[PDB]
């Protein structure tokens, strides 16, 4: 009962992964609300529940399948289904907790984690910073297996949390930033897994602030700069939407145009 | 979310100060905490921050001099400022970001503490 997109790591290519992320972006928003050439995701206020989520069914060479659910108002993974079980991050407010009761209503076993999907907490559970968790088509293959065998009781929590970290960056963050999408394309192109460097980490960390900066900007000029980092960790300051046009693909709704 | 800043104040060049910030409230998906600083006619700059998982960043000019630490049980961060320079004079602001569905769904600032270092 929500729109579904399929992606398989089996035989995946730069093109198959790019096609996947481009499909994800187009399901997340129509692109009708654009500010300074960057699409805005739908405002959660007044959004019908039947339009609130999209699904991404992931499959791997082992022929295991899991179905991620993404909230269209923020592009993030809110939970997933494996077989006859569904799992959801702990939402931040009661209203989102009501929203997710509409996901995977057919499954017999439904669980809410005692933790939300924020990186600080996922990293603690995983026992590693994102800096130490390789991304790529191999990591995604393994994360699909981990998520699926979490539903049999096999996969334990650190490996699951690490697998969420992989999925969230390769799907949700790749959707929000064409820069991160490009980072994953390079890993797939050269068939090489590697962890994200600070240029990726600080984009992921600043998506909400960047969204606010842009939407509240004066003709594109940020009221205050936003600090990022280059690949070597050195400071990079953003003053203007202009440099973000090739970087960020989607913003969360923060105000009306 | 409420932020309580303490510490700071006046110091001599080469002296030491310590800042601390304790968060409370709707805090379950809290992420990075840190300190920005702003001098009277200058741009705000990140001084240091720290994630609940222990990642620490520092402005280049404070490395080897300032150290940040965090206690997740109390949602508190401290900034130990050694070998203070006149250039460290500024209003220092604690910042907390969090969110279950993205890193910085909320972004709260402290009131600001003055730090003044004589040359
Ligand atoms: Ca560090």
């Amino acid at each position: 009962q929500y729109p579904i997109i399929n992606f398989t790591t089996a035989g995946a290519t730069v093109q198959s992964y790019t096609n996947f992320i481009r499909a994800v972006r187009g399901r997340l928003t129509t692109g009708a609300d654009v500010r300074h050439e960057i699409p805005v995701l739908p405002n959660r206020v007044g959004l019908p529940i039947n339009q609130r989520f999209i699904l991404v069914e992931l499959s791997n060479h082992a022929e295991l399948s899991v179905t991620l659910a993404l909230d269209v108002t923020n592009a993030y993974v809110v939970g997933y289904r494996a077989g006859n079980s569904a799992y959801f991050f702990h939402p931040d407010n009661q209203e989102d907790a009501e929203a997710i009761t509409h996901l995977f209503t057919d499954v017999q076993n439904r669980y809410t984690f005692a933790f939300g999907g924020n990186y600080d907490r996922l990293e603690q559970l995983a026992g590693n910073l994102r800096e130490n968790i390789e991304l790529g088509n191999g990591p995604l293959e393994e994360a699909i297996s981990a998520l699926y065998y979490y539903s049999t009781g096999g996969t334990q929590l650190p490996t699951l949390a690490r697998s969420f970290i992989i999925c969230i960056q390769m799907i949700s963050e790749a959707a929000r930033f064409q820069y991160i999408e490009g980072e994953m394309r390079t890993r797939i192109r050269y068939n090489r897994r590697s962890a994200p460097d600070p240029s990726v980490i600080t984009l992921e960390n600043s998506w909400g602030r960047l969204s606010t900066a842009i939407q509240e900007s004066n003709q594109g000029a940020f009221a205050s700069p936003i600090q990022l980092q280059r690949r070597n960790g050195s400071k990079f300051s953003v003053y203007d939407v202009s440099i973000l046009i090739p970087i960020i693909a989607l913003m969360v709704y923060r105000c009306a145009p | 979310v409420q932020l309580a800043e303490t510490g700071g104040g006046l110091a001599q060049a080469g002296g030491s100060l310590r800042l601390s910030c304790a968060a409370s409230g709707s805090i379950f998906s809290i992420n990075a905490m840190g300190w920005y600083r702003q001098a009277p006619g200058k741009e705000r700059e990140l001084v240091a921050d720290i994630s609940g998982s222990g990642r620490t960043n520092y402005a280049d000019s404070v490395k080897g001099r300032f150290t940040i630490s965090r206690d997740n049980a109390k949602n508190t961060v401290s900034l130990q400022m050694n070998s203070l320079k006149p250039e460290d004079t500024a209003v220092y602001y604690c910042n907390v970001v969090g969110g279950s569905y993205y890193y910085d769904e909320y972004n709260y600032w402290g009131q600001g503490t003055q730090v003044t270092v004589s040359s």
